[PDB]
This record gives structure tokens, sequence and C-alpha cells, in this order.
């Protein structure tokens, strides 16, 4: 079950999404769990262990950034499929249509 | 009439600072807590003690002159500062010091080195002291 | 009325535009919320 | 005159005296402080009629494209 | 249009409460600019 | 009512004014009637706890050793089977009313010596005063430290809790009775009622008018809203030791270093 | 002038002084200076 | 025609969407069912609040207010004062400010009056160490959230000042593709009208947690006493995990309630923060929803956000959704490489949208 498809079905209700795959922002503090739960899982704090510790010209500089992003750019879109493409970037230049 | 006991120890016979920017530059570098009573020797006419009065819990000024003694007490008279300045009058290296956290010193060059110990042995011994000697010493 | 309020709105902009004018004379030729810690006291 | 009747008042509420006679809550006392600073101005005894303008220039100082056009009832 | 002096003052309550202050706190210090005998 | 003093304990009928009992125990610092009005439990200057029976005439048990030191303080849940004594020892020790006798159940140690405990009528906040000039509030179920109030230049010599047990008075030696909420522990206001320390605070029950005695030999009736002294009652002759209201509220007692007991009725 | 510095010394409250001793006296020249049992009793 | 929407649901974000995208929507069908149906004071409010900053907008409110028609204008900004309603705090209508703020003709200076907290929604402390930090991260040089008073709840009484000096052509393209390290962890503990006793008691119970980790805890005791302490009290305690590497921040807060023990805030929110980083790739789950919207309205390239799985939740799908209806982007997820975690990159082509309000 791709996430991605599934975001983006408007039949689907996003509780039916999460669950098949595995309220609102008026309320910016997140979920969370009950404190005698999360302390009790906080007891060591293991599993967050590895999260805790030249050009000539300035020309030249800012042309290997634009060249730099659209490098990138064609990565990622070879990477996805043709029609995946063609759903994000659109009709890109020299297309007939 | 306390004459009699002011002139028995003291005979009521020094390069004053100019610049602002060092004063407040060592109230800056202390970083007094709001919880730490402080030991101000040199308070002089009180421009450095004002500042330190203000972020501290209390302030002892510990002073030699009794001309700049009343200098600093007119400075600071019928003010909110007032109940937390303690103004010490006298040769303060004979004495046992109360408690201090923080120690900030526009010390007389006479009295650098016995100063500088007298902090080092100080039962439970300030964490901090900014103090102002010559460039050779 | 009207002549009190236009003495005090032209008295507003001009003193604006030579505070303007001073700061790009001044630029041709650290903490921001240092001011919190005194309110604090009160 | 007016120093007598200015003076009869503030003793009246407290206000003027030695405090430690041997032989007012602060909060009341002020409340008599502001009651003795408008009695005794006449001006804004009482003044008469049209001394004052204070009621004009304040109405005065009473009295952008789209808009919420609110509709509920 | 512009006027060529100086509107006349108005005299409101919060004039007369900062002037009042002001006499207050200059009795309060006793700093009168009187005459004195030479 | 029951009024110890430094070598006896004596009983009076209210209506009468004829004392009814005398017990003989040692210096008397803190006594509380137990529910029913046929004990009392008295906190002695030598650490010992005493109770006596009122029928019998005499005393049933003695705890020689209750404190190392003068019980201070002593108050009772609303249930009335458990009792809270304060020592100059440094420690709070709960006791169980078992059939009568008394059992230690637990001790909490403080960091300096305790003047005045009182307790919640709701049973639910424990108040403790020290000589360090601040009074501790723990839960009494959990007996999890809660709030500490600061603000006494001198130590507080009485605490009281309202009926609806939202608002704390303190009563101190430097003169001042300060009103306290509960809820975050903020205060609500200072009042500069007496010229002398202030020995008792009281509520009167179902509302949050208070009374004060100090030495200076006045007992003033407060406003707990308005924060304003309402009646001054000068009767005694001399300091003012205790004061006591009664469950109705219609008087009050108040016993002084002149050997006078005065009863104020309400009119 | 030092009357007058004097006088504003003993004027204060917040002023101790060291004799040659080393000991802490006032400005008036006495030596300056809670219990549980005073204040309750 | 109009663009339409159901229920009260994200009414702020798509308020918002709308005024960057400028085109017009209706929200229907806003408690239909509740006994007191139609818009509630403060999203009231909050439409009277993009009125004052913006120009020539359209705002109609039916007659029964169950309905809005949006018809958004210009960002144009200014210095204005806003009276919040004591129904909600003032983050409540700071934090929409900060995504329009810096495409605007004229700086944003606004002044905001009311309560200064609540346990729904952000902080002045969340605002001013974790979501600010993002829009820095996205260009956005200069912008500031003093303090005046500081106002607890019931009653309120704080003030705060939104200045955002920066006006930029719209948000860097972001490329974020690791897994930040936390160098050290810094907060503030603040109370308002109670002793400092409160303060440092918060302290003690956070350090209890994370005193077992290997970075710095420095947390700050932002002690709030006098006049400008508000008028009623309150306290409460934000912890911010910081990555100065590359200048990303964690974050997660609470504020404390009357018979709470101070100790006992100080451990939830530390726990609440070790949750919230487990749960995080390269930016909170709070802070997840503004570097979504600054990558769409960015230039028209690629850029790139790394989220953990835990990350897409319930509101992550809603908030793409929306953001489909409103900007027709689409956000392509695809698995990393690594093995040792389940993350994914999301990626985002921007709009190409531009601050076209600001004078040049």
């Amino acid at each position: 079950w791709n996430i991605g498809k599934l975001i983006y079905m408007d039949n689907i209700s996003p509780e039916e999404c999460i669950r098949r795959w595995r309220v609102d922002l008026e309320k910016f503090v997140p979920y969370f769990d009950t404190f005698e739960k999360l302390a009790k899982k906080w007891k060591s704090v293991d599993a967050i262990k590895e999260r805790f510790l030249e050009y000539d010209t300035w020309y030249e500089l800012q042309k290997a950034k634009i060249s730099k992003q659209l490098e990138i750019n064609n990565i990622e879109y070879q990477e996805m499929t043709p029609e995946q493409r063609q759903r994000i970037e659109g009709f890109k230049a020299g297309s007939y249509v | 009439s306390a004459e009699k006991h002011l002139s028995s120890v003291f005979k009521f016979n020094q390069h004053i600072l100019k610049n602002p920017l060092v004063a407040q530059g060592i109230v800056d570098k202390a970083q007094i807590r709001p919880s730490d009573v402080v030991l101000e020797v040199g308070p002089g006419t009180g421009n450095l003690t004002v500042r330190i009065l203000e972020q501290a819990k209390n302030v002892v000024a510990v002073e030699m002159d009794p001309r700049m003694a009343a200098e600093l007490t007119k400075r600071v008279r019928g003010t909110p500062v007032e109940k937390k300045l303690e103004i010490m009058l006298g040769d303060f290296m004979k004495t046992e010091l109360p408690y201090f956290d923080i120690c900030i010193s526009n010390t007389p060059y006479q009295i650098s080195s016995p100063l500088v110990f007298k902090l080092i042995n100080q039962p439970r011994p300030p964490r901090v002291s900014i103090l102002m000697f010559q460039r050779e010493f | 009325f009207e002549a009190r309020q236009r003495i005090e709105e032209k008295n507003k902009e001009s003193s604006d535009y030579h505070a303007k004018m001073a700061h790009i004379v001044n630029t041709i030729n650290k903490n921001k919320y240092e001011r919190e810690r005194k309110l604090r006291g009160g | 005159s007016q120093l007598k009747n200015l003076k009869a008042a503030l003793k009246a509420r407290g206000l003027t005296g030695q405090t430690n006679v041997k032989s007012y809550d602060r909060e009341e006392k002020k409340k008599a402080i502001a009651e003795i600073r408008e009695e005794f101005n006449p001006f804004e005894a009482v003044g008469k009629p049209g001394i004052s303008k204070q009621i004009g220039e304040e109405q005065r100082k009473r009295a952008k494209r789209g808009g919420v056009i609110d509709k509920r009832f | 249009f512009d006027r060529t002096a100086k509107p006349v003052p108005v005299i409101t309550s919060e004039v007369t409460e900062s002037l009042e202050d002001m006499i207050r706190r200059r009795i309060q210090d006793s700093n009168f600019d009187d005459l004195q005998r030479r | 009512l029951a009024t110890a003093s430094n070598g006896s304990l004596k009983i009076w009928n209210i209506k009468t004014h004829k004392c009814i009992r005398t017990f003989e125990c040692g210096y008397a610092l803190t006594c509380k009637f137990l529910p029913g009005g046929l004990l009392v439990i008295l906190g002695t200057r030598n650490g010992e706890l005493q109770l006596f029976d009122l029928a019998s005439s005499s005393l049933l048990d003695t705890i020689e050793d209750a404190h190392d030191a003068a019980i201070w303080s002593l108050d009772l849940t609303s249930d009335g089977k458990r009792l809270v004594t304060g020592s100059a020892d440094k420690t709070v020790k709960f006791w169980d009313f078992k059939v009568l006798k008394l059992h230690h159940d637990t001790t909490l140690e403080l960091t300096d010596d305790i003047l005045c405990v009182r307790v919640s009528p709701d049973d639910r906040y424990l108040a403790i005063s020290l000589l360090d000039n601040t009074v501790k509030v723990f839960f009494l179920d959990s007996m999890k430290f809660y709030l500490s109030l600061y603000g006494h230049k001198l130590p507080v010599l009485s605490i009281d809790i309202s009926f609806d047990s939202k608002m704390i008075i303190t009563s101190s030696a430097d003169k001042n009775i300060k009103i306290w909420g509960l809820d975050f522990g903020d205060c609500h206001k200072s009042l500069f009622a007496h010229q002398d320390s202030i020995m008792n605070v009281k509520f009167l029950p179902q509302s949050h008018n208070f009374f004060s005695c100090s030495k200076d030999a006045v007992v003033k009736y407060w406003d707990g809203e308005k924060f304003e002294c309402i009646q001054k009652l000068y009767a005694h002759q001399s300091e003012v030791w205790a004061l006591a209201v009664a469950t109705d509220g219609g008087f009050v007692v108040s016993s002084s270093h002149d050997h006078s007991i005065r009863i104020w009725e309400e009119t | 002038k030092r009357n007058d510095v004097v006088d504003t010394l003993s004027k204060a409250k917040n002023i101790t002084v060291i004799n040659q001793k080393g000991e802490k006296k006032d400005v008036s020249g006495k030596t300056k200076k809670p219990d549980s049992t005073n204040i309750k009793l | 025609k109009y663009t339409t929407f159901q229920g009260s649901q994200n009414f702020r974000l798509r308020i918002v969407l709308a005024t960057l995208s400028g085109k017009p929507i209706k929200i229907e069908k806003i408690r239909s069912g509740d006994l007191n149906p139609g818009l509630k004071d403060y999203e009231v409010s909050f439409l009277r609040l993009i009125e004052s900053v913006t120009n020539g907008s359209v705002i109609e409110i039916s007659y029964t207010g169950t309905t809005v028609i949006y018809r958004p204008g210009i960002i144009v900004g200014g210095a204005s004062t806003h009276i919040c309603p004591s129904s909600k705090p003032v983050g409540y209508f700071v934090e929409p400010m900060l995504y329009l703020a810096p495409f605007s003709k004229k700086k944003f200076s606004i002044l905001f009056k009311g309560i200064t907290a609540s346990h729904n929604d952000a902080g002045i402390e969340a605002i001013k160490w974790g979501l600010m930090p993002v829009m820095e991260k996205f260009g956005v040089r200069e912008c500031a959230l003093h303090t005046l008073k500081r106002g607890s709840p019931p009653l309120g009484g704080g003030e705060v000042h939104l200045v955002v000096d920066s006006l930029i052509a719209q948000p860097i393209t972001m490329h974020e593709i690791d897994r930040p390290i936390i160098s050290s962890i810094t907060g503030v503990a603040y109370s308002t009208r109670v002793s400092p006793s409160l303060v440092n008691r918060m302290i003690d119970g956070a350090k209890k947690v994370l005193k077992n980790l290997q970075c710095e805890v420095n947390i700050t005791a932002d002690v709030w006493r006098g006049e400008n302490s508000g008028k009623s009290p309150g306290w409460g305690i934000t912890l911010v995990a910081q990555s100065k590497q590359k200048g990303w921040s964690y974050f997660a807060e609470d504020i404390g309630d009357a018979g709470s023990i101070p100790e006992e805030l100080g451990e939830k929110v530390a726990c609440q923060l070790l949750e919230e980083i487990s749960k995080s790739a390269a930016v909170g789950r709070n802070q997840l929803p503004l570097a979504i919207v600054y990558m769409v309205i960015g230039k028209e390239d690629i850029g790139r956000l790394r989220i953990n799985k835990e990350q897409i939740d319930e509101r992550f799908i809603i908030l793409l959704r929306d953001i489909k209806k409103i900007f027709n982007t689409e956000v392509f997820l695809k698995p990393v490489d690594e093995a040792d975690n389940e993350d994914m990159i999301a990626t985002i082509k921007g709009i190409g949208f531009t601050n076209t309000s600001k004078k040049i």
C-alpha cells in the first residue's frame, strides 16, 4: 500500500488511509501518549543515542549554485516514474500537446 | 556625636575611573544570577555598585575611606535598593567576611595579593570573581 | 481642531524623514531580546 | 480661605500631621487624595458654565478597500 | 490647506494633570526659581 | 471550653462559666478536643502527648517519647481518626486512634523547627509553618510537596484555611497578615494588622471573615473579601495568647496574659 | 566638612565600622549584633 | 468559481493558503449540527486580523454564520494592534501571520494583546525558538517576537510584538535529506505573579529525565513579577533540542494548571521532548506544516525534506490534501536508501510564487 497514492485518493478517509498502510491543525500541540506510559518508555535514553552527539569569481559561484539545483531536479525526475514525472513537473517544454 | 568613635578608627585624611564602557563590561562578564549575594570591593562613589544592586539579592560593599562611604550612602538613600545594600567600613583583611557567590572589585593595587588568596581560602569560596589588577601583577 | 491635528501629523512625518535620511547617510560612509530581561523585574 | 478648607479636609482624612502620636488604611487614604484633588480645582467652589472646553475636544478626539461584510443575525 | 501660525493650545484635563504633577514635584523637592536677597 | 496552661488543664461550661474539671499536666502548649467532646489531647513542651477523658476525669495515656522537643503544634483531620503533631525537633509525626491509644504511623523530617501545623477542612492540604519564615503545603493523601509560601520577614505563628479550601491565612511576628490562594500560592493581600506579633488567626465557619489576636491586647474582626477591619475589640489588658471560634460561628473565645477568658458573642 | 560626613554615617543604619582589632561595631561605637521559644511565648 | 471546503477543519490554513495563492475559497457547513452553529468569536477575530494586513479582500459571512466566502487581496502589512479574545491566546493569531509576513508590501509590526499561553496553541517560546528558526532556514533573516507583558490564563493581560523586517521574494529551496545531530538541549521555564521557586522546581524535574543524555542541558529561569507579570498567576516550561550544525530545532511545551506540581510538569515536557525527537527526522511534527507550506511556495525547483514514518499521521494527510486543492501541488515521497530507519524524503516542486506586493 503506497501511502503516496492513498494520500491523494479523496474517496478514502485519512483514518482509513493510515491503518491500511500501517485530527485538525487548529490544535498546535501534537498528540502524545499518557505520562505514565511515556515515563516508563523513557526510563532509559537508549533508542535516541544515535541522534545525540573554490571558484575563481563570484559569478562562477552563483552559476555553480544554479547548475547544482538543476542537476538535482533532473536526478529526482529520472528516479520518478514517467507518469509520476508528468504529475509533478507537468508537461515540460518540447512536448507536443 | 559619633566623632568620638569614628575618629578613633579613622583619620579622615585615588585614581577614579572615567570610562563607562569598562564598568558596564565588568558587570556584564560577572553574569550575576538573581539569587547571588555580591561582595563589592572599592565601591568608590557607587558607579559599579548601583548596577550590581539592580541584579543581585544583596550587595555588601566593603570600604576603607569614611568620606567615600557617605558618598555611597547618599547615592542609595531613599531608593528601592537601599534595603539590599550593606555598606561596611574599615580594613577588611582582618575580619571574617560573610558568604558571597560573586566578588567584583576595583581593588586598591596595594591589597591585590592578600585579596586574591583571601577569596581562595574563604570557606565555601565564591564561584566567579572579576578583579582589576595592574598589567604586571 | 483639524489645525492642531495637522501640525502633529506634519511634525511626525518630518521627524521620520530626517531619521530615515540620517540612517542612509550613515550607511553609505547582537541580542534582540535583551530588553525582555529588564521587564521581568517590573 | 481655600487653604483653610484644604488643610481641614486633609486633616479629617488623616493626610497631615504626625503619625507617631502616642496617647485609616492606606488604600482609603489614596481614595481621599483623589477626591481632594478634583474637589479643590474649581476650574476643571464651582466655576461658571463655559469656562472650560474639555467636553468639545474629547468629542472631536473620538471622531482601505473591501472589508468584512458580516450578515449574521 | 496649511495654516500660517501656531494654533492656540487647548487646556484639557490631561494637560492640567501633567502641569499639576510638575508643580507637586517641584514643591516636594523644594525646587523654586524665586528671587533671593543679595 | 478547654483551657490548657502550664501545670493544669481546666474545662469550663460556656453557659455557667464554672470550671467543671481540672487535670494536672506539664507545660501544655496546644490542646484540641476529639470529636464527640469527650476527650482532650495535649502537646506539652517536654515532647509528651497526653490524652484525657472527661467522664473518667483522669488521664488515659501518656506518650513520653512522642517528640524530642516541644510540641509547638497539633491538629486533627476532619474524620478525627488521624493526628498530626509538629515539634521543634524538626519532624511531623502522624498518629492513628485505635481502640483508646495512639500509634505512630509516619515521620516527615523537615529542615527547620515547626511552629504551626494545620489540616484543611476537606483533609486535602496540610500547611506547616517553619522557623525559616516559610510555610510548606503538602497533599495529605500522598504527602507530596505542593507549594511554599514566601513573604514573611519573621516566622509564621498561626495558619488557617478557609472552609472551601481556597484561601489560606498566615500571621507572623512581623505584624502582617497575608492571604494566599491555594491554587497557585500567590499572595492576594498583605495586611499590616497589629502593632505587635500576631499570635492566632481563625476563619469564621462558612465564611471568609476572620479574627486576629496579638500581643498588643487587641482582637480585630476582618473581612476576607474586602480586606478591611470590621471591628476592633479592646478588652484585654495584656497579650492575647489563644483564640477559638465556635463551630457555628456564634461566638469567639479569647484568653489573655491577664488570666481572663472573654467570650465575644454575635449580636 | 568631616562632621557632615560623620552625621551622614550615623544617620544611616546599614553601616558598620571596623576597629583595628577587626571587631564589627556600628557608628555610635557599640558592638553591632530568631529563637522559637521567644517568638511563640 | 470558488474552491469549496467543508467544516471548521484547518480554518486558519485554508484562509492562509488562499491568501498566498490568491484563489478565492468558500468554507461551508461550519458546525452545522451544533447547538451554537457557525463561526466562533475567535475565528471571526482571525478574519478581521487577515483584513488588517491585506487590502482589497472581500469576506462574506452568511446570515447563519455557517458559510464564509473569502476573496483574497494583496498582502500589505503595516503597523496595527489586535485584541485577541480570551477564547484563544495570542499564539493562535501570531502563528498564521508567520506564513504571510515575509511576502508583504510593508513590514509587519503587529501588537497582540490577550492571553499568552494555553494547552492547545503555540506559546511565545514555541514561536520564538521553535518556528521562527525554521523561517530563518528558509531565508527570513530578520524576524522577532518581543514579549512586552506576560498574561497567563484565565485573565490574561499579556502583550507580544511581532516584527518581521525581512521581506523576501520567496522561500529558498530546502535540501535536508539527513537526520540532524542534536548538539545540546536548551529551554525556558517561566512563571508570572508567583515565587521563583516554581521555576526552579520545574527545572529540577526536567533535568532529572535529561541528565542521562550525553549533551549539555541548560534551561533558562524566566521569572516575571510586578506590573508586566499580567493579571493571573501561571507557569510553564518549554524545552528545545538544538542542532547547531545546520540550525535545526525540536521542541515540546506545556503549562501548569491549578493543583499541579511543578516537578511533574518538568518531567512531562522532558519526556514529550524525547518522544518528539524519536518521531522526528528533520523537523518536528509541530513544525512540519510550516516547512511544507514554505516549500510549496518556493521557486519552481525540487526541494527535499526528510520526514519520519511517524510524522505521516492524520494531520499530515489533511494538510497535503488541502494544499492540493489550493495549489494543485502533489508531494512525492520516496524511501531513503538506508536500512537503519524507515525515513522518507518528501520532494515538493515550488509553484514559482513571488512577492509581487513589494515595490521595486
